[PDB]
């Protein structure tokens, strides 16, 4: 016959929004470790009732680059880092519009800079009311793909606060296997990301061993006796080939520049360990790798005058501690883009990452924040008296 | 539904599932038959949420008012549907498009329906007076 | 009623007493016409109670929803009584068995009534569609 | 309206203004699309207000119950007006006597209206039974 409308309440329909979310973060509120200091001051001890009420046959495109929840975590972290980390003398730049003399005059900013500590907190993200944080048990997606056997949460899972480049420390791991994240193969900047389904050992020790500080008118010299690993890189290459089929697989070019994009740059003693492109960056893949063959060696050392991943401009940290440091880790994956172009003939090379908005997005492809739209419309044969 | 609210179904469960978990949420909550010196602030932040829950809860649970079914959990409106809007029948409807991927199909009529609904509410007011114009 | 809630009567007062103190609670709240450094924590604990009051308040004051009279304070259902349940008439009913000792007399139909009540709600939904199947 | 509540108009704006800002409060909140060691106590005192807001909110937003439109924001009663009460028509009414100076004109019928309103509610209950005395 004819068709008429109904509308009703509460019928889980969670269209998009990406608003503020609150943390769930069990600090100690006692340890001087600034991680927990922030995790309690501006963050809150944990939520004990998360209910992953698993989805049925959803089809939702957990597009991992339209999730401003990730930007929100980003800005939360940038908020964390600065009362966390104390730059002695920050030389940040500025100009005020004057068409070409835009007054880019170096703004020096002095402060006080002692040490505290560094130890991540798996924080979690918590939708506001009427909002639901869709998760994803599938992780593949090609980058953009749903998940059958996941659903909502109340607060999220642990997403820690350490930052590093192409390779993390003390951080997440990968759930099922190694998958990748990108799109079109015409020009290919489109940074690719892998989550590596095993762990790896990275450990740097330096008790004193170098009492003599300078060389001329070494303590900053750090030797990272690590491991050996390689087979995870074989899984690396086999994946790469599964997406780069007919070509071999190199890296072949770490051009350089600002140290933080190329070198393994990771946070320990508040500072980082900066070496060249000599290590583990080399092998080619036609059906074999190209390297060789406990804590043996790899030479990544510390600097002091760093750049910020946060806002452009330098920073000037403190002289280090006498020695006896160590940091372990559990690599979740890696950060890579083809060193591509059009000069190339049938060898293929991947090459590097320094944008956090993905550095903490190999952990949030699942999380899609939504409101509720619990008012719903549908057809019936419902109409009133005349 | 991940929170004090959204409590009439589970995600991924398609429509019919949530629609019926309505009544069982009812029937399941019907009978009822370390603490740190700065746990203060967590309790505090814990507070808002619940209030805001009720607040929003009402805030449009209220303004189901002009929609003629405030307070409750289940409307049935009185409007003629536009097959141009979804053109689907309860069978696939309730069993498919696990709502989150349901309403995006109609992400635009979001306010046209509020339009027609408050419109028919005023329609009822008009007929009430027409009917009362004699006795 | 000893608390922010239970506010529609006094204990020992039999039914009719509480039932009528309903309206006078209404009419009585209608017009409206030392502090220690750790009093903090008492205020704190004082807080919950009031929230939880509203929370439960709604929580089924809400789920009077499926019972067709949420929000309000007084239902009248639409079900046929089972003399097997109490077999009493308003006279002794309201004047005796000061409720606390009233409902124990029917401590078992506690959910049979919710049964029949939500059942008649769905009955109404069914008749609404029967009636709308033509116009 | 200076607070979480009184949210259906602005002072000095006469009646029609506030009456219509009702629906736009609805439509505006529909889509949604230093900290000192003793900031504790301010948050604390900040708390009450919001609760009490909901509390009073309901507390008679509730007892619009016996008034037959609890929960909602807009009644229409069913009583015969006494021109002895205001003797004004919507034109000047809504456009003048910016309410604060409106109701003082009727500062006395404040409870006579509640009288007649709950009275007509009981009138409805009486007619419901009259009508049901046969079927
Ligand atoms: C290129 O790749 C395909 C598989 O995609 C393979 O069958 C083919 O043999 C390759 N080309 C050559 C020259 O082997
Ligand atoms: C809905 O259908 C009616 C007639 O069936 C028509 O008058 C109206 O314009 C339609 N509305 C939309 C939005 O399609
Ligand atoms: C729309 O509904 C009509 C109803 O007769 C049906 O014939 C048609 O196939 C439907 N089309 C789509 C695209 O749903
Ligand atoms: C829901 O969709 C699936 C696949 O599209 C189909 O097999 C199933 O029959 C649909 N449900 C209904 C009730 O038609
Ligand atoms: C969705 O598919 C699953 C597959 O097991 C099935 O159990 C379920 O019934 C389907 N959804 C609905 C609403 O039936
Ligand atoms: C339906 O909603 C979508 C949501 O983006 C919108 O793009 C589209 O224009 C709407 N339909 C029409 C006919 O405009
Ligand atoms: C309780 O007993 C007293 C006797 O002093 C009587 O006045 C009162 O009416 C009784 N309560 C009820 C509810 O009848
Ligand atoms: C309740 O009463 C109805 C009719 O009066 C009867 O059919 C039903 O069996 C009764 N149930 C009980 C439990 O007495
Ligand atoms: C039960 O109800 C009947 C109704 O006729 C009445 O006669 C009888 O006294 C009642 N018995 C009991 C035990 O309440
Ligand atoms: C209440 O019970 C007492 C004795 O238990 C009796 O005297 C009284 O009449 C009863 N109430 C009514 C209204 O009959
Ligand atoms: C009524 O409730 C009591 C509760 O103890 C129970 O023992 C009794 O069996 C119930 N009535 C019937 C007829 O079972
Ligand atoms: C109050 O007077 C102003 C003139 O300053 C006028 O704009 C406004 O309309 C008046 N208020 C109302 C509610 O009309
Ligand atoms: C109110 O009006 C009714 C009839 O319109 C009349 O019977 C009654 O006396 C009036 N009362 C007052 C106070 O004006
Ligand atoms: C009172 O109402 C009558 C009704 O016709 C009207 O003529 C008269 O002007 C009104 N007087 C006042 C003071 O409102
Ligand atoms: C309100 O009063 C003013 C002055 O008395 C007048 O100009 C205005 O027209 C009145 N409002 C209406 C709707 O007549
Ligand atoms: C109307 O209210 C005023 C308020 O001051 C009061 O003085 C007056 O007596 C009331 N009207 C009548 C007729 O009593």
């Amino acid at each position: 016959g004819n068709l008429w409308v109904t509308v009703y309440y509460g019928v889980p329909v969670w269209k998009e929004a990406t608003t503020t979310l609150f943390c769930a973060s069990d600090a100690k509120a006692y340890d001087t470790e600034v991680h927990n200091v922030w995790a309690t001051h501006a963050c809150v001890p944990t939520d004990p009732s998360p209910q992953e009420l698993v989805l049925e046959n959803v089809t939702e495109n957990f597009n991992m680059w339209k999730n401003e929840m990730v930007n929100q975590m980003h800005e939360d972290v940038i908020s964390l880092w600065d009362q966390s980390l104390k730059p002695c003398v920050k030389l940040t730049p500025l100009c005020v519009t004057l068409e070409c003399l835009i007054n880019c005059n170096t703004s020096a900013i002095t402060q006080a800079c002692p040490k505290v500590s560094f130890e991540p907190i798996p924080i979690h993200y918590c939708t506001p009311a009427g909002y639901a944080i869709l998760k994803c048990n599938d992780k593949t997606f090609n980058g953009t793909g749903p998940c059958h056997n996941v659903s909502t949460v109340q607060c999220t899972h642990g997403i820690k606060p350490v930052v590093s480049t192409q390779l993390l420390l003390n951080g997440s791991l990968a759930e099922g296997e190694i998958i990748i994240r990108s799109e079109n193969l015409t020009n290919n900047v489109k940074t690719i990301l892998v989550h590596l389904n095993q762990s790896v050992e990275i450990v740097c020790t330096r008790p004193n061993n170098n009492t003599r500080k300078s060389i001329r008118i070494d303590i900053r010299q750090a030797h990272c006796n690590i491991s050996k690993w390689h087979e995870t890189l074989k899984r690396v290459s086999e994946k790469l080939a599964e997406h780069f089929p007919n070509k071999t697989i190199n890296f072949t070019s770490s051009s350089g520049g600002d140290l933080e994009i190329t070198t393994h740059s990771f946070t320990c003693r508040g500072e980082f360990f900066y070496c060249n492109t000599s290590g583990l960056f080399n092998s080619t893949y036609m059906p074999n790798g190209t390297y060789l063959h406990s804590s043996i060696t790899i030479p990544c050392r510390i600097k002091q005058i760093i750049n910020m991943w946060q806002e452009v401009g330098r920073a000037m940290y403190a002289p280090p501690i006498e020695g006896n440091i160590t940091c372990k880790s559990n690599i979740t994956g890696l950060l890579l883009v083809r060193d591509g172009g059009t000069e190339s003939n049938n060898t293929e090379t991947n090459n590097g990452g320094g944008d956090m908005r993905d550095n903490w997005r190999s952990e949030l492809y699942k999380y899609k924040v939504v409101e509720i739209k619990p008012l719903g419309v549908a057809p019936t044969a419902c109409k009133r008296r005349v | 539904g991940a929170v004090f609210l959204g409590f009439l179904g589970v995600a991924g469960s398609t429509m019919g599932a949530a629609s019926m978990t309505l009544t069982v949420q009812a029937r399941q909550l019907l009978s009822g038959i370390q603490h740190l010196l700065q746990l203060t602030v967590w309790g505090i932040k814990q507070l808002q949420t619940r209030v805001l829950a009720i607040e929003r809860y009402l805030k449009d649970q209220q303004l189901l008012g002009i929609w003629g079914c405030s307070g409750k959990l289940i409307c049935c409106t009185a409007v003629p549907w536009n097959s141009s809007w979804s053109n689907k029948s309860q069978k696939e409807i309730w069993d498919n498009m696990t709502w989150m991927q349901w309403d995006k199909e109609i992400s635009n009529y979001t306010n046209t329906i509020y339009k027609l609904l408050e419109d028919s509410q005023n329609q009822q007011e008009s007929n009430e007076k027409d009917l009362l114009a004699l006795d």
